[PDB]
RNA sequence: GGAGAGUUUGAUCCUGGCUCAGGACGAACGCUGGCGGCGUGCCUAAUACAUGCAAGUCGAGCGGACAGAUGGGAGCUUGCUCCCUGAUGUUAGCGGCGGACGGGUGAGUAACACGUGGGUAACCUGCCUGUAAGACUGGGAUAACUCCGGGAAACCGGGGCUAAUACCGGAUGGUUGUUUGAACCGCAUGGUUCAAACAUAAAAGGUGGCUUCGGCUACCACUUACAGAUGGACCCGCGGCGCAUUAGCUAGUUGGUGAGGUAACGGCUCACCAAGGCGACGAUGCGUAGCCGACCUGAGAGGGUGAUCGGCCACACUGGGACUGAGACACGGCCCAGACUCCUACGGGAGGCAGCAGUAGGGAAUCUUCCGCAAUGGACGAAAGUCUGACGGAGCAACGCCGCGUGAGUGAUGAAGGUUUUCGGAUCGUAAAGCUCUGUUGUUAGGGAAGAACAAGUACCGUUCGAAUAGGGCGGUACCUUGACGGUACCUAACCAGAAAGCCACGGCUAACUACGUGCCAGCAGCCGCGGUAAUACGUAGGUGGCAAGCGUUGUCCGGAAUUAUUGGGCGUAAAGGGCUCGCAGGCGGUUUCUUAAGUCUGAUGUGAAAGCCCCCGGCUCAACCGGGGAGGGUCAUUGGAAACUGGG
């Protein structure tokens, strides 16, 4: 299935992740269909960068967030436009 | 098989060849009838053969042991041949 | 509604039935030297009819595979040989 | 690495004062060693372009493979190269803090910087290679503000450049423009740098 | 050698403790002078020896520092 | 955005090679060696592998065992004891999903394998979203468990019993098949929509709540159709190695008819017909090689490389085969054959590190039989959670890059001592010593992150189901829980200059000279060349120079090399005109006009993944490094235009 999860980037000890959809199957550092933010959780507070418009489009394809994922999708109110928009 | 669970998919396997393998015969033997029934031009027998023949072929589909193209063709082919005899 | 790679041509054998080998040549430059050199390319298209023979100039169109080696079928006759 | 040994003989052999003051030239203004006194021997151009270089590498006290790295990072800049390359090495922050009179030497400055005795906008910076950047305030940290050896260097230094400003009070300084090389040692010939790493 | 190549190598330095069946350690090198001789042995290396009271240049001769 | 130098001669100019100054590395070797950050580490034997781990999960699909025990009887020694089936718990077995991903290697492969641009009206797609319609009625088995035989066991056969969301009939079904009508539209086969008849083909329950106890309902699961998304399959244009001391190759080969087979076109296979197909625009054969993004080099054109990271392909002890499945012809699956190895009681069994560590061997040469699932990502589950040698960390190696130390100031009396000396002196030399100063680092104390987002569980809000004021789903909102790294980073304080500099070179190229020993010996050497009793070239010593926790040597690639010259060279005498003609193919071709639009130029559109290189910003105390936003890149494809030149008429 499709999933909109994290990649990991950065160095040892200082991490940083892309929001990607990606084929579960493929490798977490690997092919991947399309990037759609990044994650920074190091930093204070954690930098969150997402663009709604293509969030919103794979949600709506059905391809489901990954659990951090959805945590970040939630406090970035994500979420609640896709909840909205199927009603 | 080294993993438990191989050694349960290694049994599980041969256990659905078998069962296979007689629905796969059994809708082969239908063909073979409708075919025979062909040959020596009798339409009744190969009409209602051919029911028998459609009945086998979607049973193997059913259970997902022929593919639904594969069956459409093994159909048509049967039932163009029946049209023959008349 | 996509359309076909097609190619004008000169038919080079029709011994075969329903097969003619067309030709396409063009100029391609040279990757090193940049001399324009003639290049050609062989291509087995399918005519039911056997309208076209060998000399005449045909248009054929991509198909899918219709043999081994015939990828093309015959559109037109463009130009009949003399 | 960091050269240890002593300083006088590289202004002898290189035939000019690397503290500016002069002080090393006075007795023995020629090479060291036994060879020194009698020969006169001139130099190939080769040999001119290298003493040119190292003249400009001992007065910064920079090791060859940060200072040639340096060299080509001015090369990108916009400008004059060699000019561009001068301003980058008195950015050094040993160098700085030496220029603005907080220590009588480079040396003493770069063990000064490299303790941590430095502040540069309130954060500690204790690596002598650091680029200060224009705008940049270099203080001391308040547990060194009085330091004997920085005291004696805050009243003894006189003329701290144009382009930089500085308070003896606070013993805090500004690095408040770009030096233009109008200011900067002029026994220099960075014309011949530029020619030594073409090679 | 190792590869069943059969080379002629020369022994740098003063001395050496190289017999027949002495295993050796060869680098490239040839010597000017010594038709046929394109490889140098490396001294100080598996059985050669490093060069006694050598004082420059050691670390080419395989010669441990004094004290 | 492009530098040259030495060397043929008595001297010179040319030609011509050789050598050197630069950059790079998965490097190795010699000498030496303080630390930190970030990367990298079997390049050879795709050689053989001891040992441990690397794929399980679900009790909310199913039965049976085993515990657990609220209470009843219980027999008596107040010491315990059963015998149900409490709840509850555990799982050997059946069943579902997973195991086709993740991970490894580069042996094979010169090929639609790969790169790039298209095409499929010749295709398939579990799980994931959306839409719509359902989930009716019956039945027979079988593992587990028991008993028999073989076997030391492992394990291997037979008789009997029992369950399911396992399996199988029948009912109703929009798919599918046949036949028949229409409507419209393509690129030949044709495609899409609607309609009719006939024939086939589905499904499953579980958990909780509420019930008048019939059942209703939410969630998960199940069946069918249609879309979407994702993934895969096939075809085609073009591109990318050497050899002609490899010239002919092919016989299902090349087409056709028919049948079979495939998810699907197709000689994909077969039978029957015809003799065709490929090739000097390099077929065939031999050799060599995974391909690419990229990496190194260069002014560029090019040349080299294809390690780390990403994409695709191929492979899994060797060879073949098929089964299960949405997906394999399956690394840790099965069958057969071969090579090899292991256990044994000699009855019979068992295995495949090119998974992570590790061992042996080969080699000049490359690591721990480590910690943890805390983070990220997978598999299973309603969830808790279980599994995960993926991964996140730590360990070893100066293997590489970056950063910082091994002190700072003053200091002549220019001490002693070493070396040299024309014996005056010079030189190591402000260098020591002395006085003062510092604590990066080290040592010792104290404090100490971030990386953590969560989830479940309840308690509220909105909304959606429902008979519900029940109970769920979806979104929002409190509260709680969790760190391998690691008491690491980082911070603070105190003590101590104390522990922390080596390597190569100094005749010219090339920065850096003297003394002594040696006497064509010992030796040196990248090139010219040194050395045969005054060696700045050998060895040592002093000093100096270039670098610096590195420094040299060797090996490999590019440059310099215009030395394969497209950019950008030559052939009278330096290497180089065929002994000469005729001539097939090929290459090239006079002038005017018209036409065409293959080459050519041009507009628009599409595409050239991420990382990387370049530009601009920002975070690590700086730098390396990390991150964000752009730029850039093709003899590319679709579709218009121009017509001077080339090509066709």
């Amino acid at each position: 299935a499709v999933k909109i999860r994290l990649k990991r980037m950065g160095a040892k000890k200082s991490p940083f992740y892309r929001i990607v959809v990606a084929d579960s199957r493929s490798p977490r550092d690997g092919r991947f269909i399309e990037t759609v933010g990044t994650y920074n959780p190091v930093a204070k507070p954690a930098e969150v960068k997402i663009d709604e418009e293509l969030a919103l489009k794979w949600l709506q394809t059905g391809a489901k967030p990954s659990d951090t994922v959805r945590n970040l999708f939630s406090s970035q109110g994500i979420m609640e436009k896709f909840h909205n928009a199927k009603q | 098989p080294n993993i438990k669970s191989a050694i349960k998919r290694t049994k599980t396997n041969n256990e659905r060849r078998v069962h296979n393998a007689t629905i796969k015969s059994a809708m082969r033997t239908a063909i073979k009838q409708v075919e025979a029934s062909v040959a020596n031009n009798e339409a009744d027998k190969a009409k209602t053969a051919l029911t028998e023949a459609a009945k086998r072929i979607d049973k193997a589909v059913k259970t997902g042991l022929v593919h639904k193209n594969t069956a459409a063709r093994y159909k048509s082919r049967l039932a163009k041949k029946v049209n023959g005899l008349s | 509604r996509n359309q076909r790679k097609v190619y004008q041509g000169r038919v080079v054998s029709d011994k075969m039935d329903k097969t003619i080998t067309v030709v396409v040549e063009t100029y391609k430059k040279h990757t090193l030297y940049g001399k324009r050199v003639k290049y050609s390319k062989k291509f087995k298209a399918h005519d039911e009819n056997n309208q076209a023979k060998i000399g005449d100039i045909v248009k054929i169109m991509e198909t899918r595979p219709l043999s081994a080696t015939k990828r093309f079928r015959l559109v037109e006759v463009v130009e009949e040989a003399v | 690495a960091r050269y240890t040994g002593p300083s006088w003989k590289l202004s002898r052999r290189l035939g000019i004062s690397l503290s500016g003051t002069g002080k090393e030239l006075e007795k023995r203004p020629y090479a060291p060693g036994p060879h020194g006194p009698g020969q006169r021997k001139k130099l190939s151009e080769y040999g001119l372009q290298l003493q040119e270089k190292q003249k400009l590498r001992h007065m910064y006290g920079v090791n060859e493979r940060q200072f040639r790295t340096l060299f080509d990072k001015a090369g990108k800049l916009a400008g004059k190269h060699g000019e561009n390359f001068m301003i980058l090495l008195d950015s050094r922050l040993d160098n700085v803090v030496y220029k603005l009179g907080l220590a009588r030497t480079r040396r003493q400055a770069r063990q000064l910087v490299n303790h941590g005795h430095i502040l540069v906008d309130g954060s500690r910076v204790d690596i002598p290679s650091y680029l200060v950047k224009p705008g940049q305030t270099i203080g001391v940290r308040e547990k060194s503000r009085n330091l004997s050896i920085i005291k004696e260097s805050v009243e003894v230094n006189n003329f701290v450049p144009e382009y930089l400003t500085f308070d003896a009070e606070k013993l805090e300084g500004t690095f408040t423009r770009l030096p233009e090389r109008s200011e900067l040692a002029p026994e220099i010939n960075e014309a011949l740098i530029v020619e030594f790493y073409s090679r | 050698l190792t590869n069943g190549i059969e080379v002629t190598a020369y022994i740098p330095g003063i001395g050496h403790n190289l017999q027949e069946h002495s295993v050796v350690l060869i680098r490239g090198g040839r010597v000017k002078d010594l038709p046929g001789v394109r490889y140098h042995i490396v001294r100080g290396a598996l059985d050669t020896a490093g060069v006694e009271n050598r004082a420059q240049g050691r670390s080419k001769y395989g010669t441990k520092k004094p004290k």
